Parts: C-alpha cells; structure tokens; sequence
C-alpha cells in the first residue's frame, strides 16, 4: 500500500451534509444503484472556489477597501472600482448603491410639481391652501447658467413649507412622499430634518406636529419589510432668523430635549443642526449658553456654515458649539489648520454638489483641479470625512444619484472607490445607535455587481 | 469511526486487497463505486462473495446507472 | 410648576429637562390644567433660564436653607 | 507632551510658559520626536487661557487626580475641548455622560497600578460587583478604554 497523506480538507467545503443535496439510489438485492438528481452541487463547488479565490486575491491589501465585503468581487471588478466615475454608463450602478442621506430638509420636498400638486389635493381643509403663486426657475434649471444666489434659491421654495404644510393632510402626504422618493432611490439610512414650530396654529402645538410626522414616518417604516426599510431619524433645525427672534430657536431646543428621550425607537431624535447665519451677529457663538443643554442631554449638533462664513465660523463652530458635523464648508481651504483638525477630530463635511453649483456656482466639466475647483477631492486627500447629501430635494430637483454624478463633472478624475468611501465615511458619521447602526452596516455590504467589468 | 470509499473496475480484486490497509484493525464500513458496464458484473459477483464470505463490517456496492462506459466529458462529469 | 432644583455635586442634568419640559408643555396645552411657570430649589443660572423669560413663563424663586440675602 | 498643571495657590505664569512653548515647538519640528499635545494636570475651566492651543491644532488631554466629581470630566468634553480623558474611573454615575464619550470617541486613558495603588479596588474577584474595575462596562458601552503606566 502507498499513502497519499491526509486531507485536511476545504472550509467551506467540509461542513457539507448529504441531507442538502439528497442522493437517489434504486435498490437491486445487494447493490444500491444510485442516481443523480441534478449538478447543483458542481455549481455550488465552482462558486465556492470562485469566491475563495477571490478573497485570497484581493486579501492582500484589505484595509485599503472602504467595505470589507469587497474581497470576494473578481479582480477585474476591484480594477474597475479604482478607475473614474462615468456620469453616463454609470447612471444604473449608482442607481442601485445602498446610500446615506444626512442633509435632506423636508419643507422642500415637493416645492414643484406634480408632487406638490400630490401634496396640496391631500389637504384636510382644500379652501384654506394658498393660491399657488407663480415661481419661474431660471434658464438650465437643475443646472444654472450662473449662480442664482441663497436668497433666490429659497425663494425658490415657496409653494411648499410653511405655506402649506400647517395643514394636518399636507403634513401627511409630505412625509408620505419624503419616504417614498426615499425608497425609490435606495437609501438604507436617512436624517431628515424638520421645524415643527414653523407648522404649529393654534389649536397645534409643536409637539403635536413634532409627534405627528414622526408617527407617519413610524408608520412608513413599518409597512415596508425589513429588507427594504429605510430607518428615519428626525435633525430639528433651530434657524437663526434675523432680528434676534429666539421664542423658535428655544421652543425647538427644547422640544429636542423632549422627544431625545420620549422615543427610543424606531423613528427617532437624534439631535439639532443649528444655521448660526453668517452676518456678524449670529456666528456660532449664539451659543451663550443655548446650546448648553442640548450638550447637557446628550444631542448632537450639526450647523449650516452659510454662504460666506469664511473660516471664522468653521472655527466657532466646531470648537464652541461641538458641533460634530459641518454643512457647506466649502472654504475650509482657506487655513491650513481647519483642515488638519477637522482630520484630526474627525468631524464630517456635509456637502452637496447640485445645491453648491446652483447657489455658489463652480468650474463644470474640468480635465484637472485648479483654484476654484470643488473641494471634494482636496477634502478627501487631506483625510476629511466628506458625504455628499442632497440638501434640498424639490428645490434642487436633483435626487441623491444625481447629486453623486454631478461629483464626477466637478471633481474631474473623481474614482468610484472615493464614492463608496463617502457612502461609508456618511454612514460612519451618522447620530445612529447600535441597532441603527448596525442595521446600516449589514445594508451596505451588497454593493451591486457593476453591469460592464470593461 | 473509520471508513472506506473505493470505486471498481475491471480487476474485482483491488476492494478487497484495499480493505487490509488497517490490516488486523480493519474498517467499520466499506462502499463500493461502480459504473454501469456489463464487463465488470462479474467482478461484482465476486465482491458480493468476498464480502459474504467475509462477514462483519457493512458493505455496499453502487454502480453509475448512466455511466456505462467512458466515451465523452459529459459522461466525466457526471461521474 | 416645573420644579428645577440644584443639587450640589450631583448632574445638572435634570435642570437641564425640566426647563425644556416646561417650554414645551406651556404651548401644548391651553385650557385646565398647564404647566404655568417653573421653580428654583437653589441659586438662593442667569444664562441657564435666558429660554424661559423668551417664552413667557413666570419664574418663582426657592430661597432655601440659608441667612445671605445676596 | 507638555504637562501645563495649574499650581493649588501657585502662580499661573508656568501655565503660561508651558503653552506657549508648546505652541512654538509644534510648529518647530516636523520630524522624528515631535510635540502633539498639551496635558492638563490640573483639572478646573481654563476656557480662554486654551483658545489659542486649538487654534493652532494642538490635541489636549486632560488629567483627573484625586477626583470622584463628573462635572470635571463633563466641562473636560465641553469647555476645554479635550481629546482623552486620564484616570476617569468614575463616568458611568452620569449614564448620559458614558454615552457621550462612547459617541464622540474620547480615549479614556485608565492606569491599573496607579488607579489601585492611589485608591484601591477589589482584586481577583470571581464575578464583577460594585467595587470592580470600570474597564469592561466601558469597554462593553463604546468607550475606548486604553491602559497605560
Ligand atoms: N440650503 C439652505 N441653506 C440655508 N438655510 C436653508 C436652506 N434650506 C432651507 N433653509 C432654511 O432652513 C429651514 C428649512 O426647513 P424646512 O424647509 O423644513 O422649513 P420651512 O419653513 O417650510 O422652509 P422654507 O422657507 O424653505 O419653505 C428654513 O428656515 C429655511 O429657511
Ligand atoms: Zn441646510
């Protein structure tokens, strides 16, 4: 006799039973004549060693992958990530990314349209809704000819927000679309941000609103199954409206504080994104002890560094407020010392590329980066956490692909992986808990299989 | 627990010599493999003898219904 | 009322709900029963109460456990 | 590190002294043995004598000594923005402080012979009680706990 030696086996391989893929056999006296029902296992051997040759390929260099999931993609694929994004064939691959929303305002929703129009046949009193009143967008609309400005761009979102939303049934058809435009574009994670004060009347506090649309979002979610859920939480916005009016900005801290603790499932509040405006009087450090208690509790703050805040705010911000997010920080550039201790920190950037270019206006379509080119690429290099986000889904008119193709227009040479990373770097960054969280990372792991490979 | 997993072919006298690995310890259980050709059946009839005759550990004999012989690859995988 | 008391050496924590608690429950409801102002069991947080006075509900001082008049 | 202590009656001109060479020799070197951060063995504000220390990007950990308060270790988060808490070993008697520090990523630096031989806790213990180390309910709550010498 030779011996071979021993087989110590596959490991994906050794756990088999025979039970999974029975075996048919016909008895003749002492002999079993067996039979083959079909070759799924050779299928199923052929994928197994497929997948492992895979992950022993792209092993070697794992922590370079933003997902750990993506050791089993073929080589080719992991050649393909690392290449730059194409706005035109890469329309269905992004389309099917699992995302994050961070920065999505819902007064400005359904601003135009036919979802505006769904909105406003959804009142509960029709004869109270306000005459839709005539708002014509400027030429090239989502993408201006010319920079349109922060005032026009909200002026932009009239026929929605305040306007109508007070009544109960626009409320509900709002939120009720919020979530559908939601799922309809593959979103596993949202935080959208509310001002219930804004929609109070009189016989409507800002709590009932408050409990009301976080109960219709409650509700959305739950009808879905929990393969497609988009867990919602609730950002109250403390806007810092001229003059000195603080009545709102305390009604809304302080009914933060309330609802942080009043839910602990589900649809939550999960913290503030105070604006702190630019013009010298409101800054971020309106602190003055208002922003104290949302400290004291608990809460995160995310402010809204404006259209000119100029270093000085990126700085009040996130050392007086603890602000632990920053919107539109697209001058951050500016001092070198901003940039490397938001790195340090890690405080995330929130930008949104359609809203910037609408508002602030930037060089489209470059070959390379030059002074005024968009910062998402510099960001990035420097070791900032940046997301990309929608900010304003109606006005802008951009969904949350649009807005993650319209990078690779202004950041030239923008890669896919630098997408996936801001997908993660997002779902990082976010004021989830444990379950949300976790609940985010099993949903980011199916990355979809891109259509070409070449 | 100890087992043996041996096909068959034209020479019947390979299962039974490769049941002595162990020697005196010898195996639990044996199976045979065997294809659908006519020309080993005897070779068959003969390990169902030496088995008989040879009592104790269960034994088993299977035979590939559509395999009778080697002719293509389908035939290679389906074996 | 609301009460807010300080308690030393423990967490400002609890001053830091009841206060928000009363702004909210003073809109919430306006007929019967309301929260119609808050109370101080200590100081006896002039930054601390700068929501309260911008919403409209009275403050009722608690001069507790001492002989300063400060 | 530069250890800026404040002196109990002593004077504050050394706390002076320390911040600003630190801020001078961060920007002086960039190579090799560098100096990253300021450490507060004193702490119990000391708001503005800081500001200029984040300005120029340097990291601030504060030192706790002798200490059973949770409002140093909660104006330590807040007010002189730091980066790791040292000696915290009394943090979940404020439950919403302990998910404060697990969320923002505050290092909470934790020194077992020092922290027993200053203070004392039960050792070898079969099940964990009230008196055991808080190591693993911080580890078990997000906290990332180090230990250190
Ligand atoms: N892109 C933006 N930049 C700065 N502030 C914004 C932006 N979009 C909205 N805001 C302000 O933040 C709040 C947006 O919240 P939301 O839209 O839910 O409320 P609203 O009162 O209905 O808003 P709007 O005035 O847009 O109709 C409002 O104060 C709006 O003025
Ligand atoms: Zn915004």
């Amino acid at each position: 006799f030779v011996r071979l030696g021993p087989e110590p086996g596959w490991p994906q391989l050794r756990l088999l039973s025979a039970p999974s893929f029975p075996l048919e056999s016909t008895l003749q006296g002492p002999v079993h004549w067996v039979r083959a029902s079909d070759m799924r296992l050779r299928q199923h051997v052929e994928g197994v060693l497929e997948r492992s040759r895979h992950i022993l390929a792209a092993w070697e260099g794992i922590s370079e992958l933003p997902i750990p999931a993506l050791a089993a993609w073929p080589p080719s694929h992991l050649r393909w990530l690392h290449e730059p994004l194409d706005p035109v064939q890469d329309k269905a691959w992004v389309q099917a990314l699992p995302k994050v929303e961070l920065h999505c305002h819902l007064g400005g929703f359904a601003t135009h349209g036919e979802l505006l129009h769904k909105v406003r046949q959804e009142a509960a009193n029709p004869e109270s809704l306000p005459p839709v009143r005539a708002i014509p967008l400027p030429p090239g609309w989502p993408i201006p000819e010319e920079p349109i400005g922060l005032e026009r761009y909200m002026r932009l979102g009239d026929n929605n927000g305040s306007a109508l939303l007070k009544d109960p049934g626009c409320l509900r058809a709002q939120c009720r679309l919020l979530y559908e435009a939601l799922l309809a574009d593959h979103v596993a994670y949202a935080e959208i941000r509310c001002s219930p004060a804004n929609y109070a009347s009189a016989s409507r506090s800002p709590w009932v609103v408050l409990q009301e649309i976080r109960n219709h979002f409650q509700q959305a979610m739950e009808e879905t199954p929990e393969d497609r859920r988009c867990h919602v939480n609730l950002l109250l916005t403390a806007t810092r409206e001229e003059g000195g009016d603080r009545s709102r900005i305390a009604r809304h801290l302080a009914l933060a504080i309330t609802a942080a603790e009043h839910w602990k499932n589900g649809c939550r509040v999960v913290g503030v994104d105070l604006a702190g405006f630019e013009d010298r009087t409101t800054r971020a450090a309106m602190f003055a002890t208002d922003f104290e208690p949302v400290h004291r509790v608990g809460l995160a703050v995310t402010v809204h560094a404006g259209e000119n805040d100029d270093v000085e705010g990126i700085w009040q911000a996130v050392f007086k407020l603890s602000a632990r997010r920053l919107g539109h920080a697209l001058h951050l550039s500016r001092s070198p010392d901003l940039l490397r201790v938001v790195a340090e920190r890690g405080i995330a950037v929130e930008l949104c590329p359609y809203a910037n270019l609408q508002i602030k206006g930037f060089p489209l379509d470059e070959e390379q980066e030059g002074s005024e080119t968009y910062p998402l690429r510099g960001y990035l290099a420097a070791g900032v956490a940046v997301t990309l986000n929608t900010d304003n889904l109606g006005i802008s008119q951009a969904s949350l692909t649009d807005n993650l193709l319209l990078t690779a227009r202004l950041c030239p040479g923008i890669t896919r992986l630098e997408v996936l990373k801001t997908q993660v770097f997002a779902a990082q960054a976010a004021f989830a808990n444990q379950a949300e969280r976790k609940a985010l990372w099993a949903r980011l792991a199916q990355v979809p299989v891109p259509t070409d490979t070449e | 627990m100890r087992i043996l997993l041996c096909s068959v072919g034209t020479s019947w006298a390979v299962v039974p010599e490769a049941m002595q690995l162990l020697g005196s310890q010898g195996f639990d259980e044996v199976h045979v493999l065997t294809t659908a050709s006519s020309k080993i059946s005897p070779g068959v009839e003969q390990l169902l003898r030496y088995f008989e005759m040879h009592p104790g550990p269960r034994f088993s004999i299977s035979r590939v219904q559509d395999f009778e012989d080697l002719r293509s690859e389908q035939d290679h995988m389906l074996f």
